[PDB]
């Protein structure tokens, strides 16, 4: 039981998140409407105060003469998932006869789709992201030629056995789930669910994954976030002898059911590693065109 | 079995086709969603947040990047000089491309709405001024002079207390919608020019700075909208990403 | 259907309009969103809302 | 009535004649964590008072040629005060912060400060000039303490990103003729309900003249900048010895 | 096999068989082989006017 | 025919998907289910269920195995000395691959859940003692002292007629689940450590052994769930099986 | 699955089958129509004139 | 001794807060479980061979010659259970041959 | 539908939701299980039950 | 930075010409006798 008075009016342990905004359905552009002039004293919408850190609030009608338009343009297609729901390429595997890297077969590849720029930059645009996913994989040989040839793809989820041979015994698969398929065959596609231990994917994690003195050797884990990895994929020729061709697995993702949150700066520096934003200090150009003078086109 | 016969289209990936797949886990159930602020549903939120719109994109050399976020205004000779001048045109090369909705805009193949300018004077307390910015809708060439600029739509801006004033471009087009314009017949899709003159001059005691600087932030009004969704003209990558 | 919650959305303040053949929610297609929008949010997150027709600092 | 504040939380209050409003992150405020989010089982410690208040930890001075600063939260508060105490003796770590970035000058001296919270603020390196090496931040960059750290590249924050595009954050501007200081709300902002205040810092607190500092010679050159925050609905878990990393 | 990519103005024309543009991460692409039926997609009324 | 069209997926073998196939022997109708004792439904039933713990996993010649099933207590100088300490991560390499949860863990990415460890002493009757047993959050290193690990989470037990005690490691993560934790980058999921120590000390009177022991029992507590199903990590075949 | 049975016909393309193709653009809206003077509606509506 | 495992709970062990669990227990079914499609059956049919050089085979159905399936359905004593066979067939290659 | 009731779980304690296209049951899908669980038969199969709060052994 | 971890107020110059410190009554005692050097500083008040 409370008695003692600063106890008992405490708002210590509020859980309801007293939120300034809400949403409004907005599935067209605003309309206009008509003005005309005004010539007053007190009333000026066309002053501002940029510090405050809000955007301005005029609008047309009160800047100039307007007229009434009702407009209809819609809203739909800037919505998440008609911006993200779009397969864009993720990851390449090779899979050579002779060759420095695969020559045996099989392949393993951990699964982070920040290896190629356009994707990258779209969904750098905001801090988290949680959303399901289609993967689409599109088989062939290195000249776009289609070969009767069949393949296992397996996900291995972490702790699961990595195969480290084409016929490793964890392609047996019998709990990981595994596609086969023909190159010859239009290519696989499947769902993946929101898999992170997390509630949200993130692409920007300022700090380090384990405790301890964070000295230059284990520098290379700032920014690692366990919660964003989900395994590696794994892809073998079905066979107990090469294959006969070489081959190339492209990895298309399509988002889909997708909530992100906290907007940022989107990237203007070119990428040159996989999740991390190093950027060369010798070449820091500006973000856009530029030009001779400020009172010259 | 039931008689089906197979279509064109059959065996295609299309990228942006909405389908069923095949689930890999069964059964298998998310993490819970706690509560994140800042959810954001629609682009168009972002586009009508100001961000430093870079009207002074001359200098290129590393050391002075900063400098193209300001640009300048001084004590003048009182011949209402041209203090700056842009094109207003939010998807096209130039000042627009240093903020996020020039940004957003490059996704989409077309545009369409009202854009504002906010100008924030940083000079000091006891500086005053009065400039006219204005907006020349299509067919109007660069203006010359104060004079042939003032035949537009425009704003005559007093320094004071409120350190900012805002300019409003709005939608004046012949089409519903305009494509990203750029030099050649896009050209067509031009939203306009914008300059900036002097229309008294910068004032200032004893004591005082004889330049101070402007710091612009643009964004969009409500009634802006895109369409036709697109990949943005640059790919922020040389070789491949290791 | 008779399905299971796997979706990514479940739970979402805004409802989609999806098809589906599986017994995962998450097989299920991207659908329709729905058209909601909060500009405030990020554009004018004040303690003190100030009117267009003011001066905002007085 | 907008130009003129208190803000008393704790045994500290500060007051400001020369106001902007004030700016409440993503438009929420801070709060506890419901029931329904914790996934964690112990009865978690709520100290109030004794570290949801104003801590005053930082002076930087502006002079005409400053790149600017950059802090990161909680990192600057790990060893100060019975906040940092509790930091260090539990695991899990949230809380929300009013931020207050003071700075006064005359009304014959002029520049413009960006005062911004950027969440999840991954600092980048120069990848050694050519961008072939593989380069990563030193501890002392990424976590600077209450010293805060200076930005090399301020155009790209370090990061790679533009700061023309940094308004998208929470902001507000110290435009010298104007106003004199900034200030902050901020909510917990993470993928999970509680974290660790060591390893993970939530958010960067950014102050970058945008509009160079100037004044004639003979006004007082010495602008410093002052950094004050309070901590908002502190809540510990995870109890066991105190670590420092 | 062959890609079949919507690059519409403003877009990126892919200038090699090896364009960084072929990523197609949100231009419409169709991928599909010769030994297929022809490909066939909708397209709806695109002019600004 | 009725008009269909191919989608990506088409011909492929999912081995998780969970489709009809044909049926091979129309109408046979399987041998009746009669009632068979101890079924199980869910997995999570046999989690629950305490197997021995091997915190003495250091034996590995064939004719001391057995002796990983125990650890001993014996009587000590006074000082708070240190009896064992293991990692409470269940799904790791170490003590916990002895015990049933372990295993099944084993199928599992991720986990979420309170644990339990039960402690039977299994000296004389005429033997008394204090025991200080210490779970340490993630971020404590391993405790130098007692005095250092009695700042955790602990249970002071003390010998008697109830010849157990139960340790409970309760969920404290920052995460809502857990994937398994190993050296490296994983460890961000590991759960913490288990210290005991001499509260008081191991007492006997004239007559009875110097040296008894303690066996280990544990399981999951009634909040512990898995997800995310995977192969476990041995494959216990190295050639084919004939 | 469920148990299909491909028909002759399969895979051809008729240039004046009125099927149904996937959407390039999910979630595009047109350009709306204003009123222009002058609509036809059928062809035989010229063979008047 | 009893035979019993530990009756305790976190909320007598320590002080504890309100926690909504909403964790599925969904995937550790038992059809969660086992009706993922594993190996348990390879046929060889060679050509010039030692084994079936005369083009067919008999394979005794048992499917304890795989470790992974194995271990899983040993886990129990007794399993009923209907089942979905599927049959990869190939060249030793991988090849896909019209046969 | 009208089938027969072929399943290897027909006159289970827990019913399932499945789908099928021919006329013997155990051609249809895994579908989903109820879920039920008893610990107790293998952690606590006591004949006199004992309380957390009391000793075990009196 | 040591004496900002106690009671205090940050004065901003301005319109406002003064400030109030206020030193709330903290003391173990319900009431204080004088302080001075000695045993009686037991009564000491404080430090601005
Ligand atoms: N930010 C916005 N973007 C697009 N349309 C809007 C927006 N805000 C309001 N509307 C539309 O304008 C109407 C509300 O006008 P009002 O009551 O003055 O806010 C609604 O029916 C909406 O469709
Ligand atoms: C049968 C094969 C199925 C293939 C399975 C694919 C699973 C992919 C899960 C999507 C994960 C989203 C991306 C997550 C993180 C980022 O790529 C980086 N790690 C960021 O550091
Ligand atoms: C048209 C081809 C159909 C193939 C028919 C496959 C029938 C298989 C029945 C499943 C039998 C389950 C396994 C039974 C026993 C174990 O493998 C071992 N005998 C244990 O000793
Ligand atoms: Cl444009
Ligand atoms: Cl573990
Ligand atoms: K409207
Ligand atoms: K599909
Ligand atoms: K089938
Ligand atoms: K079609
Ligand atoms: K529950
Ligand atoms: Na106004």
């Amino acid at each position: 039981g409370d008695r003692v008075a600063d106890v008992i009016e405490s708002s210590i342990g509020d859980s309801v998140s007293r939120a300034l905004t809400h949403a409004l359905p907005a599935p067209t552009g605003q309309n206009t409407q008509v003005s005309s002039h005004r010539l007053d004293t007190g009333k000026v919408p066309a002053l501002q105060a940029a510090e405050i850190g809000a955007s301005s609030n005029a609008s047309d009608e009160s800047m100039i003469e307007t007229r009434c338009v009702l407009n209809s343009h819609s809203t739909a297609e800037t919505t998440l998932d008609s911006f993200f729901s779009r397969a864009g390429l993720v990851g390449e595997i090779d899979l050579p006869l002779k060759g420095t890297t695969n020559p045996n077969g099989y392949a393993n590849w951990d699964i982070d789709i920040t290896g190629y720029a356009q994707m990258r930059r779209k969904v750098e645009l905001f801090t988290y992201m949680r959303f399901d996913a289609e993967f689409t994989f599109v088989a062939c040989t290195p000249t776009g030629e289609v070969v009767p040839q069949l393949l296992q793809y397996m996900f291995v989820p972490p702790g699961a056995p990595k195969p480290d041979s084409r016929e490793s015994l964890a392609w047996q698969t019998a709990t990981n789930p595994s596609v086969f398929v023909k190159l010859s065959d239009p290519p696989a596609q499947v769902s993946v669910p929101f898999m992170s231990p997390a509630s949200a994917y993130q692409w920007f994690y300022d700090g380090y994954p384990t405790f301890g003195e964070h000295k230059q050797e284990k520098d290379l884990e700032y920014g690692a976030m366990p919660n964003n990895m989900m395994g590696t994929f794994s892809v073998r020729t079905v066979g107990t002898s090469k294959s006969k061709y070489p081959l190339v697995v492209r990895i298309y993702m399509r988002m889909k059911h997708v909530r992100a949150w906290i907007p940022r700066p989107m990237r203007n520096q070119n990428y040159l590693f996989k999740a991390n934003p190093n950027y060369a200090g010798n070449s820091i150009k500006p973000t856009g065109a530029s030009r001779t003078a400020i009172t010259t086109l | 079995g039931f008689p089906t016969e197979l279509k064109p289209g059959t065996n295609q990936f299309l990228t942006t086709d909405d389908g069923v797949s095949a689930p890999i886990l069964p059964n298998f159930h998310p993490t819970p969603c706690i509560h994140i602020p800042g959810e954001v549903r629609n682009l168009l939120e972002l586009c009508q947040v100001e961000t430093i719109l870079e009207v002074n994109n001359v200098p290129t050399n590393a050391t002075s990047l900063m400098e193209r976020l300001r640009f300048p205004v001084s004590a003048q000779a009182g011949k209402g000089e041209l203090c700056a001048v842009f094109r207003a045109d939010p998807g096209r090369n130039g000042p627009w491309q240093s903020t996020l909705l020039g940004q957003l805009c490059g996704y989409y193949t077309q545009w369409s709405g009202s854009l504002e300018v906010t100008f924030m004077f940083t000079g000091s307390f006891m500086a005053t001024g009065k400039m006219l910015i204005a907006y020349t809708p299509p067919g109007g060439p660069l203006p010359k002079d104060r004079a042939t600029a003032m035949l537009g739509t425009h704003v005559i801006w007093d320094f004071g207390l409120q350190s900012s004033v805002t300019l409003v471009i709005p939608w004046i087009s012949n089409t519903h919608y305009r494509a990203h314009a750029r030099d050649g017949v896009f050209d067509y899709y031009t939203t306009g020019l914008v300059s900036i003159w002097y229309q008294t001059n910068y004032v200032v005691p004893i004591g005082a700075p004889n330049t101070a600087y402007i710091i612009a932030l643009a964004a969009a009004q409500k009634n802006f909208t895109m369409k036709l969704c697109k990949d943005a003209s640059d790919i922020l990558q040389t070789g491949t990403i290791q | 259907s008779h399905e299971n919650s796997n979706s990514a959305t479940e739970g979402s303040t805004i409802n989609y309009t999806t098809i589906n053949y599986y017994k995962d929610s998450y097989a299920a297609t991207a659908g329709k969103q729905s058209l909601k929008q909060d500009p405030d949010k990020f554009a004018n997150p004040v303690k003190d809302i100030f009117t267009e027709m003011a001066a905002p600092l007085k | 009535s907008d130009r003129v504040a208190q803000l008393t939380i704790g045994n500290s209050t500060i007051t400001t004649q020369e106001a902007a409003n004030i700016i409440v992150g993503y438009g929420e405020w801070p709060s506890y964590c419901s029931d329904s989010d914790a996934t964690a089982v112990d009865k978690p410690t709520r100290p109030d008072v004794s570290v949801n208040r104003f801590y005053t930890l930082d002076t930087k001075l502006w002079e005409k040629s400053s790149k600017g600063w950059y802090w990161k939260f909680p990192d600057v508060l790990t060893e100060t005060g019975v906040f940092g105490q509790n930091a260090q003796f539990h695991y899990l770590y949230r809380s929300g912060f009013c931020i207050h970035v003071q700075c006064n000058a005359s009304k014959f001296h002029q520049g413009a400060l960006l005062v911004a919270v950027l969440p999840e603020y991954v600092i980048g390196t120069v990848a050694g000039g050519t961008g072939t090496e593989d380069t990563h931040p030193p501890y002392k960059q990424t976590q600077p303490g209450a010293d805060g750290f200076e930005l090399q590249h301020p155009y790209v924050l370090d990061a790679g990103i533009p700061i023309s595009q940094l308004t998208v954050c929470p902001h507000q501007w110290i435009n010298l003729r104007t106003n004199n200081c900034a200030t902050i709300i901020v909510p917990y902002i993470n993928a999970l309900p509680f974290d660790s205040a060591l390893n993970h810092c939530n958010f960067g607190l950014l102050v970058v003249p945008i509009s160079p500092l100037d004044y004639d010679q003979g006004a007082t050159p010495v602008i410093p900048i002052t950094i004050t925050l309070a901590p908002m609905c502190s809540e510990f878990a995870g109890l066991r010895q105190a670590v420092t990393q």
